[PDB]
RNA sequence: UGAUUCAUGAUAACUCGACGGAUCGCACGGCCGCCGGCGACGCAUCAUUCAAAUUUCUGCCCUAUCAACUUUCGAUGGUAGGAUAGUGGCCUACCAUGGUGGUGACGGGUGACGGAGAAUUAGGGUUCGAUUCCGGAGAGGGAGCCUGAGAAACGGCUACCACAUCCAAGGAAGGCAGCAGGCGCGCAAAUUACCCAAUCCUGACACGGGGAGGUAGUGACAAUAAAUAACAAUACCGGGAGUCUGGUAAUUGGAAUGAGUACAAUCUAAAUCCCUUAACGAGGAUCCAUUGGAGGGCAAGUCUGGUGCCAGCAGC
RNA sequence: UACCUGGUUGAUCCUGCCAGUAGUCAUAUGCUUGUCUCAAAGAUUAAGCCAUGCAUGUGUAAGUAUGAACAAAUAGACUGUGAAACUGCGAAUGGCUCAUUAAAUCAGUUAUAGUUUGUUUGAUGGUUACUCGGAUAACCGUAGUAAUUCUAGAGCU
């Protein structure tokens, strides 16, 4: 157990889709890595983030060595417009949605089996 | 088309043209025990590599002295050799580079400094040493002999301190032995 | 092929572009619009790769969907628009507006400009000729048509052109002693003085300018840009303002700022 | 304009002209029924962009045991037409007798797609170039064609020929040189996997789709880094009586550590690997390095047993 | 690395080749194989033949809803969402392969004053009408055929 600094740099707020982007550097001394989720409620307060749910950290990669990782990190005003410009599989590992399970090989043969059938009999064709 | 097809790569060594001259043997082997290499492949590499910086040197002697390119580029390779610690400010001439030897080279090794620094008591000490993840250059972990030190780099050569000889926790050996004691 | 290729191959892509080989097997295809296709910046590249505000080419849409891009003063939606030399983009919500210039070493640069500056942009005349019922008219190197032209306006010129009204505002010709810049080939992006014209029957007009710094280069009449009357530029140019550096001076420079910096 | 009876104007007529909006969303206002906003889609013309078609000059391997070739039925050129998006023997009529050739025509060979390039290279050079970029060409072999801005299209149609599927035998449906997979051929080449998250493309479309493309599996084609031990004390053996230094041992000691294994986190579209890391993990550290050699060329034995011009070795 | 060595004679110096030496983003094969990164891969012979699955579809506030569709409401043409279907567009790109092809393809360099070009972008289109007509899909219901996005007739809009 040691002190944990959390850094960004290249930092810039982005008006168009109302976020903060920035590169996290994580200094993590005596400890394998940073959760993401602890690091959501680090930057929440150093940002002063009422809501962490607007945090998206992604694209973690630990140093050789050990005592470092580097990350990428966005903050949106709002989960409202997170959940508008945020990609779906981003926002699943949030919690902010769910996963639709589906295949999409069955899916593309309901696809050829529906087009030998026409008019409302399509959906019905099994 | 795959975008992995655009990756470069290229080769690293060449091996020698007559397999079995005994002078050469002879020669190399001194070479390889001197800093314990693992093989010869290992030497064959910084002949190569020495072999395309003399190469470089040559085609800019043979320009005329006022020629850009010769200025240019004859600039940038003495800074290169500089900042290894090859050459000497004193030797800021082209002709200085084609002077230069394989043991100039093998001298800036890692596990040459390693040894050369009173880190390890032998050449074959510092090398485990280095694949063992004991040391670092700078704050950066290495575990490769063959990493060619910078001047600006070779003063922050140290243990890492991860390693039982910089701070760290002992190995595993030590701790078992701790442990089986305290069981006593 | 049976018709049009729809798709650009990333390492048949312009070079200026600055694309990394390994991002992907595609290009963005810049689609058919005011400027040529190799001498145009598409959106896409602008937004993402040049001022980073979208991270992929998903967010790039979203940007542009949102209407919050213009270009010459009207908004535009489409991803692989070919913004060009002169084009004046525009971002209302982030207050920023560019001009895309050439830097030095020939390839496009977003020069900031002031609110005031963004409110025309400058066009290269292509040629004057009689339209339908005997008006004349002219059309630029960036599509651009305008009829009634001033009757002194010919071939080659360089004409103000406000976003706003969208008419002619001024208009410079072409003739030795004009500070001109190169927007073509070897020495693209490079100021000087049109110094000569040396004209040769059926074969391309080649044109001597000189650097403020004394440096003379040719090139062809194609490759020119008129920037103002006389030595001052209509227009502002970025830091380098076209003065081409050899590589050992800007070695030179390096080595400085590292002392420095 | 280097250059056009060119751009463009006027006039006389002509055509039985898919032209000149019977379309849709949102917002409601201003005048006393009238007027009016911002958009969408569509028609026509010019310019522009995206492109094509044709086209100028120069440049290609071996072969003369290929020296003449072309021209009735177009060969070369001329005139007038036809056809074409348009130039042109592109085609027709008529006329002329031309066109190419040891500076290799014509013909033949290629286990010949061309180029960017690749290998090796003191220099010059030799060889290669099916394959991811560019250009061309093809979709079992030919031919023909519709739709369309664009195709002589083949995951479009029509016919013939060659193969071949289903059939209740009256018919019907066929094109993997797309991805995977199978057979065959062979010296010779992987999964009938996951995904549109990246790159980009496409549609009415911010949203759908994409075997393009990416991800993983197989993978000693090729390439990079890099373990299989380090140190000390004894015994033994050297070098600079003596004592410092160096070398050996399945001796004796404590130290180090990743291969492996595994909480975890991270990685990812989701997984997986890597990187990071708790615990665990080395003594004959069996956690056992191999492939070729030891007369010469050519580094290394005139060792021991067997065989006896046999068996075999041996590029020479 | 601008390099050579064995072999013709009793011995010698040559010519001269054979053999050796090194590489190949060069293929195959043999034996061997712990770790990291990277990565080609049914081209060569058969452009030989192919079972099965998949590889091209497509919806905006803005062309056409009366699903006998869903949801939420409660004398109105419609005006929440919307399957199906008509209409529009795309499927001429991409991917694959190298059979034919030797001034041909192709390369650099030209020309179009010798043409076509959906789209994009810019410009430009004169001094019953308070809005026409007849059809058809989906739907509906009589079907045929061993059979196919094989097919006929009827009623609507
Ligand atoms: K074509
Ligand atoms: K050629
Ligand atoms: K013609
Ligand atoms: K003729
Ligand atoms: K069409
Ligand atoms: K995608
Ligand atoms: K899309
Ligand atoms: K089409
Ligand atoms: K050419
Ligand atoms: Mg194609
Ligand atoms: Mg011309
Ligand atoms: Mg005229
Ligand atoms: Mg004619
Ligand atoms: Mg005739
Ligand atoms: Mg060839
Ligand atoms: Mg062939
Ligand atoms: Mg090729
Ligand atoms: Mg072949
Ligand atoms: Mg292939
Ligand atoms: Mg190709
Ligand atoms: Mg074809
Ligand atoms: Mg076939
Ligand atoms: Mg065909
Ligand atoms: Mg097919
Ligand atoms: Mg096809
Ligand atoms: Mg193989
Ligand atoms: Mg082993
Ligand atoms: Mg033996
Ligand atoms: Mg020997
Ligand atoms: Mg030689
Ligand atoms: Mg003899
Ligand atoms: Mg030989
Ligand atoms: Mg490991
Ligand atoms: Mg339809
Ligand atoms: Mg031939
Ligand atoms: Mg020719």
């Amino acid at each position: 157990d040691k002190a944990v600094t959390i850094r960004t740099r290249k930092f810039m707020t982005n008006r168009l889709l109302a976020r903060k982007q920035f590169i996290i550097d994580v200094l993590h001394p005596g400890r394998a890595n940073v959760s993401k989720a602890e690091l959501k409620e680090k930057l929440s307060r150093m940002y002063e983030v009422k809501d962490p749910n607007a945090i998206f950290v992604f694209k973690f990669r630990t140093h050789f060595g050990g005592g470092k990782s580097t990350g990428f990190g966005l903050i949106y005003d709002s989960v409202e417009n997170a959940k508008k410009y945020e990609p779906k599989y981003r926002l699943i590992r949030n919690g902010l949605d769910t996963k639709v399970e589906k295949s999409r090989k069955q899916m593309k043969e309901r696809k050829n089996r529906a087009k030998k059938v026409r008019g409302v009999k399509k959906t019905k064709a099994g | 088309v795959h975008v992995s097809f655009y990756r470069n790569y290229g080769k690293t060594f060449k091996k020698p043209r007559r397999p079995y001259e005994k002078e050469r043997l002879d020669a190399e082997l001194k070479l390889v025990g001197e800093y314990g290499l693992r093989c010869k492949r290992e030497l064959w590499r910084v002949q190569y590599a020495l072999s395309r910086i003399r190469n470089a040197a040559r085609m800019l002697l043979t320009l005329d002295e006022k020629d850009p390119r010769r200025i240019f580029e004859g600039e940038a390779l003495l800074r290169r050799m500089n900042r290894y610690g090859l050459l000497d400010e004193s030797q800021n001439k082209l002709d200085y580079v084609l002077a230069l030897t394989v043991e100039n080279f093998l001298e800036r090794r890692l596990q040459t400094l390693v040894f050369k620094t009173g880190m390890a008591k032998s050449i074959h000490h510092a090398r485990v040493l280095i694949r063992q993840r004991h040391i670092r250059v700078g704050r950066q972990v290495v575990n490769v002999a063959s990493f060619m030190v910078r001047v600006d780099s070779q003063k922050h050569i140290d243990f890492s301190l991860t390693s039982p000889f910089g701070g760290g926790r002992p190995g595993r050996v030590k701790r078992k032995n701790q442990k089986s004691a305290a069981k006593k | 092929a049976r018709g049009l290729k729809k798709h650009l191959k990333r390492l048949n892509a312009p070079k200026h572009w600055m694309l990394d080989k390994l991002g992907g097997a595609f290009a963005p295809k810049p689609s058919s619009g005011p400027h040529k296709s190799r001498e145009c910046l598409p959106l896409v590249i602008i937004l993402r790769n040049r001022l980073k505000y979208a991270l992929t080419y998903r967010e790039v849409i979203s940007i542009l969907m949102q209407r919050q891009v213009m270009v010459d003063g009207k908004v535009r939606t489409d991803k692989t628009y070919p913004a060009g030399f002169m084009d004046v983009v525009t971002i209302p919500k982030t207050n920023e507006s560019f001009r895309l210039l050439y830097d030095t070493k020939g390839r496009f640069r977003l020069h900031s400009l002031r609110d005031e500056e963004a409110k025309f942009k400058l066009c290269k005349v292509r040629s004057v000729q009689f339209g339908q019922k005997g008006i004349p008219y002219l059309n630029t190197y960036d599509g651009r048509t305008i009829r009634y032209p001033d009757p002194l306006i010919k071939a080659n010129d360089t004409i103000k052109l406000d976003l706003d009204s969208n008419k002619i505002v001024d208009f410079i010709k072409f003739d030795v002693g004009n500070v001109v810049m190169v927007t073509g080939g070897r020495n693209r992006g490079r100021v000087g003085i049109l110094k000569n014209r040396e004209k040769h029957k059926g074969s391309f007009e080649t044109v001597h300018i000189q650097d403020s710094q004394g440096h003379e280069f040719a090139t062809r009449l194609g490759n020119v840009f008129t920037l103002g009357k006389g030595s001052k530029p209509w227009v502002s140019l970025p830091k380098g303002k076209g003065i081409k550096l050899s590589i050992i001076e800007e070695a030179r420079k390096r080595m400085a700022a590292q002392s420095a910096t």
